[PDB]
C-alpha cells in the first residue's frame, strides 16, 4: 500500500516508490485541428525513417555547405575577395 | 567489481571491518593468530575502494589489501 | 690573461663602470647639504665604491669585454683565491656543522626516547660536540679508515 | 631557571638564538670586511 | 541578569608547559615520532576546540588571544609611529606633500 | 539466519531534501535500512538535513549502501539500536544485505567462508611476469 | 621446549614487505601454537608510516642477531 | 577551379568530416551487441 499513512515501499508498485511518475506528462487527447495533424503527417514522414534521415542531413548538409561556399561572392565573405591591396615587402627586404 | 584480497598476516583486530562502511569485510573464526579470527571479504561487489580497511591494519605492511579493478555503479560511489 | 679576459685593474671598461657608478652616486649626492648625513652616508658609500674597485684591481681578478671581473675556477694559482681557497674554506665550515651534528646524533643516538633531543637540544652536549668538529677532517679520516664512517647495518 | 632552559633548547628557540648570532656575525664581518669576492689572505 | 562570573587562578603559570612541546592535546604531547608530529603541533597551534571540549576553558583561551593579538597590533602601531618619529621625513612631508 | 523479510513500516517525520532516489534506482538497484527506535527523536540523516525517526520500527528508502551503513554505523554508536538494511531491485528481490548471519561483522560468527583470502604474506605475490598473457593477477595466483 | 627467540632477544628482520627490512627489533613474545604461521612478535624503537612500532613476524622471516 | 579547392575542402575537412566522425564514433561508443 503506496497510499498509507507514511509508506512508501509497496513492493507490487514499484513505479511509485522509485519515482517513475510522469511528472508533466499529460494524456488529454490531439489538441491540433485534424486536418492540420494530417498535413503534417503526410508532409513530413519523408524525414521519419532516421537511417535516410541522417544520411539526408549529411548530403544535404554537405552539399549545400560545399555549394554556398564555392558559389559566394567576393561580399559575403572577405576570404574570396583575395588582398585588394599592394603586397607590402617583409622584415630585412623579405625575409 | 574491486578485488579485496586478505593476506594471512592478519592478527584478527577487527578494525578494517570496523572502519569499512559498506560491509566488504567480516571476521571469520581462523586458526593462525592469537586472537584465532581473520577477516574475510565475501561482499567485494559492495567494495567502494576508500582503503580505510587497510588505514587502519596494524601489520607491518598490510594484511588486507585493496586492488582497485573494473569500476561498477556501487564501486564508483554513485547515488545517481 | 687566461681565458682571453684583461686583467681588471687594465681593463678599460672596468674603471668605465667605477665611473658612472660613482658619477650614479655623486648625482644623487649634489641634493643633500655637503654636511647633512645622506651625504655623508653617499660619500661613504662612494669611498666603499672607490676602494671595492681599487681591491678587485689588485686581487688579480679578470674582467672581459663586458668589463665585470670574472672567476677562474679551473685550478690556476693565481686564481685559487677565486675559488679553491674559498673552497677549502668551505669544505671546512661545512664539514664542521656535518661533522658535529652526526656526531651529536650518534650522542644521542643510545637514549630511551632519542627524538626528544632532536627537537629539544642538549645545550651542553652540543656545546661539548660542537668544538669537537674543529679538527674535524683528521676525525673523519680515522673514522674512514676504522670503519666508524659508515654504519654496517 | 628550570624548565626554562627547556624552552629555550627547544628547536626553534634554539634555531633563532643560533641564527641571530650567526646572522650578527655574518653581519659585523660584512661590516669590516665588505664587498668581498676573493679569500686574499692565503 | 548579567554577572561578573569569573574564577581565581584556574592556570598555574609556570614552563613546565613551555618545556614539553604539544602538551595541549592527547596525541601531540607524547614527543616526536615523526616529522609529522611537528607540522601537526602548529596545525593544532590554536584549534582550541579540538584541545578541550567545553566552551569556557575554549572563550578563556580565545579571549586572552585576543588580547595577545591586541598587544601585537599595539606594538606594530609603535612602530609605525615610531617609525614615523625618528626614522622619517614626516616634517618635510607636512612642508611639501605633493613632491615629497 | 532466517532474513527479516521487509514489512510496510512507517518512516521518519521529513520535509523533504535533495538527496533522495533520482535514477539509480527507476532503473537500478536501490537500498532500504530499517531500524526499531524505542522513542521518537531527532537525527542526522546521511542525504543531508535532520530527520525525526518514529518510536518502534522505522523504514528509509536510500540510494546507495554506504548511506544505509553510515546511518546505521551512527545509530549503533550513538543510539545504540539494531539496524539492519536491505536492497531493493526496481523489479522487486529484495535482498537481505548488512548482518548476513544475525550478527554483526565483527563477530566472528561460524558458517561464514573464507572468501578473498590468501594463505600467503603479501609480498610472496608472483610478479606480473609470471601472471602475463593470462586473464589472472598477481594476487590470485 | 619454547619455540623461537625469548621475550627479550633481539632480532633483525628478513621480510622483504616490511618497513623494518634488515632493522633489528626486540622480541616481545612468541606465540607457542604450532598453528599460528607468525609468532614472533617484534617490538621497533622507530615507527613505520602507519605510526606503528610492533608486528608479528614468522620464525624465517626474523634472524637473531648476534649482538 | 584551383583557387576554390580551398573552399570545398576545409568545411569538408574541418566541418564535414568532423560531423561524420563524431556521429559514427558516437554511436560506436553507445553500441551494444
Ligand atoms: C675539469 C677537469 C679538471 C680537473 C679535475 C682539474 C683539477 C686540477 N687542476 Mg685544473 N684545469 C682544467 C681542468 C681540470 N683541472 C682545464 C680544462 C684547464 C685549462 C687548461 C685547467 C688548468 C689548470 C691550471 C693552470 C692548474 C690546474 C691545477 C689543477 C690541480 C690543482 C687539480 C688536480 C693546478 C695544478 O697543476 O696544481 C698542481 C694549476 O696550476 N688546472
Ligand atoms: C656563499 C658560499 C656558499 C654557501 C652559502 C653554500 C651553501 C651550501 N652548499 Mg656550497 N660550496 C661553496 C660555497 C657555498 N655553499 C663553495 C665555494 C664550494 C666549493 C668547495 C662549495 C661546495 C659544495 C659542495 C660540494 C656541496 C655544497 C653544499 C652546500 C649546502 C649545504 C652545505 C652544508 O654545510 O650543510 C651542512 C653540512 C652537511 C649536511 C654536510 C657537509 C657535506 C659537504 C658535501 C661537505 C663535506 C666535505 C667532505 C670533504 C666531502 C666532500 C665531497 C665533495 C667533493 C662532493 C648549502 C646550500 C652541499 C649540497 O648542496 O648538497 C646537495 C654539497 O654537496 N657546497
Ligand atoms: C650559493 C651561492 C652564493 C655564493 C657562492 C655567494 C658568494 C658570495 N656572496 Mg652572495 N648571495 C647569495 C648566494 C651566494 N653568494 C644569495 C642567495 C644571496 C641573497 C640572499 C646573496 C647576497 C649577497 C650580498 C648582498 C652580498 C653577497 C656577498 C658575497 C660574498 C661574501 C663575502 C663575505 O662576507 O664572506 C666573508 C667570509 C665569511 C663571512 C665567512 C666567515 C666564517 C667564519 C668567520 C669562520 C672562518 C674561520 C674559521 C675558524 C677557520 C680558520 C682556519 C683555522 C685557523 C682554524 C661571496 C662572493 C657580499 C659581497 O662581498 O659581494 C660580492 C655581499 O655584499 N651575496
Ligand atoms: C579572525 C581570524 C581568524 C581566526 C581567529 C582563525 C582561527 C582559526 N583558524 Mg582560520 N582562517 C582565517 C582567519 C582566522 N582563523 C582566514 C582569513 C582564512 C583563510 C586563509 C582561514 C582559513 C583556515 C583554514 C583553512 C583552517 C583554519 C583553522 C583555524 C584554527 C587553527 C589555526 C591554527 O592552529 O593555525 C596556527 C597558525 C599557523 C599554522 C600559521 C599559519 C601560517 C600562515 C598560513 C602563513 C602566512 C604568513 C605570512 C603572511 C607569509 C609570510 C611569512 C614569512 C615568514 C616568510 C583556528 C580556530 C584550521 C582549523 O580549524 O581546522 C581544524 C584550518 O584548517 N583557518
Ligand atoms: C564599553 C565597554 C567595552 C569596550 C570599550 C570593549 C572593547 C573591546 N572588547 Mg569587549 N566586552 C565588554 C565591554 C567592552 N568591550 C563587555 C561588557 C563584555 C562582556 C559581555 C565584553 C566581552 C568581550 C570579549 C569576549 C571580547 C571583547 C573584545 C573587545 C576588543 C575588540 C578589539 C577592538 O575593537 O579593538 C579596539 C581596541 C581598543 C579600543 C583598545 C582597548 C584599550 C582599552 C584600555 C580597553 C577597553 C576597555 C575595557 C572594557 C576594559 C575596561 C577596564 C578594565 C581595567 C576592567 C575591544 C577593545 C575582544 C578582544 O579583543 O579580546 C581582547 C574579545 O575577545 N570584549
Ligand atoms: C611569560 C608569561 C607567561 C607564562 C609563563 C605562561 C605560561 C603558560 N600559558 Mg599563558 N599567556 C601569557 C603569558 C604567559 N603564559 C600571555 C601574556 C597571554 C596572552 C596572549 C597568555 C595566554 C595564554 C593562553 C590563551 C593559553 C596560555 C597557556 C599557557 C600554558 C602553555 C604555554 C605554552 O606551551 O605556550 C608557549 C607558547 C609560546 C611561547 C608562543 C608565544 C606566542 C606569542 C603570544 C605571540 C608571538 C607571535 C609573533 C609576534 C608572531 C610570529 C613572528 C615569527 C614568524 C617571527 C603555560 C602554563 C595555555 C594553557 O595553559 O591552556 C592549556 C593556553 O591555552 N597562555
Ligand atoms: C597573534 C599572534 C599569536 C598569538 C596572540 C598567539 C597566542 C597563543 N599561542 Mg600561538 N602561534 C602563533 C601566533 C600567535 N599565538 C604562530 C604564528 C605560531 C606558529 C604556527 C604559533 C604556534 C603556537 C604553538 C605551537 C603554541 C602556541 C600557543 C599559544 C598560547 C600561549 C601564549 C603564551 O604562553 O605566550 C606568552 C609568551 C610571551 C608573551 C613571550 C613569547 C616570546 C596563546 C593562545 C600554545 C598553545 O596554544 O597552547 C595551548 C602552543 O603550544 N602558539
Ligand atoms: C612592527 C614592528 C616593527 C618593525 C617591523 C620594525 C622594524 C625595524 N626597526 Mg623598529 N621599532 C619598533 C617596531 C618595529 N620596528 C618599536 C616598537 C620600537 C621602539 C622600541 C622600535 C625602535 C627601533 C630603533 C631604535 C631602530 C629600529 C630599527 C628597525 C629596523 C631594523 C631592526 C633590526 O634589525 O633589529 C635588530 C634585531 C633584533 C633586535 C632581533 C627595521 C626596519 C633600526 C633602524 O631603522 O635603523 C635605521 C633602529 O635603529 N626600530
Ligand atoms: C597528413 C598530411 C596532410 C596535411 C596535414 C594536410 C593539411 C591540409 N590540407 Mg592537404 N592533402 C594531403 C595531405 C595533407 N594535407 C594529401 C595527401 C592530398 C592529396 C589527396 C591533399 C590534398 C588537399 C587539397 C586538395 C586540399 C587540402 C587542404 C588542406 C587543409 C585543410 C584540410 C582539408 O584537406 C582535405 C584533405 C585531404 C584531401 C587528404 C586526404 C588524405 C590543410 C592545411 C585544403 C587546402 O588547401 O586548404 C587551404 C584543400 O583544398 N589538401
Ligand atoms: C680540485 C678541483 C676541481 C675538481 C675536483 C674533482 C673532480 C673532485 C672530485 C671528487 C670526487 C669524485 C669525490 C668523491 C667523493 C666520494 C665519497 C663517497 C665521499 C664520501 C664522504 C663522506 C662519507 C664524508 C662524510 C662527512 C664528512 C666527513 C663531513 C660532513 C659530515 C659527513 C658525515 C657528511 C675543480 C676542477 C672543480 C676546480 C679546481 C679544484
Ligand atoms: S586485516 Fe586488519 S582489521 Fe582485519 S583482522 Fe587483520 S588487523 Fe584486524
Amino acid at each position: 500500500k503506496y497510499g498509507d499513512k507514511s509508506v512508501y515501499f509497496d513492493l507490487e508498485d514499484l513505479g511509485n516508490t522509485t519515482g517513475q511518475w510522469d511528472v508533466y506528462g499529460s494524456d488529454a487527447p490531439s489538441p491540433y485541428n485534424p486536418l492540420q495533424s494530417k498535413f503534417f503527417e503526410t508532409f513530413a514522414a519523408p524525414f521519419t525513417k532516421r537511417g535516410l534521415l541522417l544520411k539526408f542531413l549529411i548530403l544535404g548538409g554537405g552539399s549545400l555547405l560545399t555549394y554556398v561556399s564555392a558559389n559566394s561572392t567576393g561580399d559575403v565573405l572577405p576570404i574570396k575577395r583575395g588582398p585588394q591591396e599592394p603586397p607590402k615587402l617583409g622584415p630585412r627586404g623579405k625575409l | 567489481s574491486h578485488s579485496v584480497k586478505i593476506y594471512d598476516t592478519c592478527i584478527g583486530c577487527t578494525q578494517c571491518v570496523r572502519a569499512c562502511p559498506t560491509d566488504v569485510l567480516e571476521m571469520i573464526p581462523w586458526d593462525g593468530c592469537k586472537a584465532k579470527q581473520i577477516a574475510s571479504a565475501p561482499r567485494t561487489e559492495d567494495c567502494v575502494g576508500c582503503k580505510r580497511c587497510e588505514s587502519a591494519c596494524p601489520t607491518d605492511f598490510l594484511s588486507v589489501r585493496v586492488y582497485l579493478w573494473h569500476e561498477t555503479t556501487r564501486s564508483m560511489g554513485l547515488a545517481y | 690573461d687566461i681565458s682571453g679576459l684583461t686583467p681588471c685593474k687594465d681593463s678599460k671598461q672596468f674603471a668605465k663602470r667605477e665611473k658612472q657608478q660613482i658619477k650614479k652616486l655623486e648625482s644623487s649626492l649634489k641634493l643633500y647639504a655637503p654636511e647633512s648625513a645622506p651625504a655623508l652616508a653617499l660619500n661613504a658609500q662612494i669611498e666603499k665604491t672607490k676602494r671595492r674597485f681599487d681591491n678587485y684591481g689588485k686581487y688579480g681578478l679578470l674582467c672581459g669585454s663586458d668589463g665585470l671581473p670574472h672567476l677562474i675556477v679551473n685550478g690556476d694559482q693565481r686564481h685559487w683565491g677565486e675559488f679553491i681557497t674559498p673552497g677549502i674554506l668551505f669544505l671546512y665550515i661545512a664539514g664542521w656543522i656535518g661533522w658535529v651534528g652526526r656526531s651529536y646524533l650518534i650522542a644521542i643516538s643510545g637514549e630511551k626516547k632519542p627524538a626528544m633531543k632532536e627537537i629539544i637540544i642538549d645545550v651542553p652536549l652540543a656545546s661539548r660536540i660542537i668544538f669537537r668538529g674543529f679538527i674535524w677532517p683528521v676525525a673523519a679520516y680515522r673514522e674512514f679508515l676504522n670503519g666508524d664512517l659508515i654504519a654496517k647495518d | 631557571m628550570r624548565d626554562l632552559k627547556t624552552y629555550l633548547s627547544v628547536a626553534p628557540v634554539l634555531s633563532t638564538l643560533w641564527f641571530g648570532s650567526l646572522a650578527g656575525l655574518l653581519i659585523e664581518i660584512n661590516r669590516l670586511f665588505p664587498d668581498a669576492l676573493t679569500f686574499p689572505f692565503f | 541578569e548579567v554577572k561578573i562570573l569569573v574564577d581565581r587562578d584556574p592556570i598555574k603559570t609556570s614552563f613546565e608547559e613551555w618545556a614539553k612541546p604539544g602538551h595541549f592535546s592527547r596525541t601531540i604531547a607524547k614527543g616526536p615520532d615523526t616529522t609529522t608530529w611537528i607540522w601537526n603541533l602548529h596545525a593544532d597551534a590554536h584549534d582550541f576546540d579540538s584541545h578541550t571540549s567545553d566552551l569556557e576553558e575554549i572563550s578563556r583561551k580565545v579571549f586572552s588571544a585576543h588580547f595577545g593579538q591586541l598587544s601585537i597590533i599595539f606594538l606594530w602601531l609603535s612602530g609605525m609611529y615610531f617609525h614615523g618619529a625618528r626614522f622619517s621625513n614626516y616634517e618635510a612631508w607636512l612642508s611639501d606633500p605633493t613632491h615629497i | 539466519t532466517p532474513p527479516q523479510l521487509d514489512p510496510n513500516t512507517p518512516s521518519p517525520i521529513f520535509a523533504g531534501s535533495t538527496g533522495g532516489l533520482l535514477r539509480k534506482a527507476q532503473v537500478e538497484e536501490f537500498y532500504v535500512i530499517t531500524w526499531n527506535s524505542p522513542k521518537e527523536q531527532i537525527f542526522e540523516m546521511p542525504t543531508g538535513g535532520a530527520a525525526i525517526m518514529r518510536e518502534g520500527p522505522n523504514l528509509l528508502k536510500l540510494a546507495r549502501k554506504e548511506q544505509c551503513l553510515a546511518l546505521g554505523t551512527r545509530l549503533r554508536s550513538k543510539y545504540k539500536i539494531t539496524y539492519q538494511f536491505y536492497r531493493v531491485f526496481p523489479n522487486g528481490e529484495v535482498q537481505y544485505l548488512h548482518p548476513k548471519d544475525g550478527v554483526y561483522p565483527e563477530k566472528a560468527n561460524p558458517g561464514r567462508e573464507g572468501v578473498g583470502l590468501n594463505m600467503r604474506s603479501i609480498g610472496k605475490n608472483v610478479s606480473p611476469i609470471e601472471v602475463k598473457f593470462t586473464g589472472k593477477q598477481s594476487y590470485d595466483l | 621446549p619454547p619455540i623461537g627467540p625469548k621475550r627479550g632477544s633481539k632480532v633483525k628482520i628478513l621480510r622483504r614487505e616490511s618497513y623494518w627490512f634488515k632493522n633489528v627489533g626486540s622480541v616481545v613474545a612468541v606465540d607457542q601454537d604450532p598453528k599460528t604461521r607468525y609468532p614472533v612478535v617484534v617490538r621497533f624503537a622507530k615507527v613505520n608510516y602507519a605510526n606503528i612500532s610492533t608486528n608479528n613476524y614468522a620464525l624465517d622471516e626474523v634472524e637473531e642477531v648476534a649482538a | 577551379t584551383f583557387n576554390n579547392l580551398p573552399s570545398i575542402f576545409v568545411p569538408l575537412v574541418g566541418l564535414v568530416f568532423p560531423a561524420i566522425a563524431m556521429a559514427s564514433l558516437f554511436l560506436h561508443i553507445q553500441k551494444n551487441k
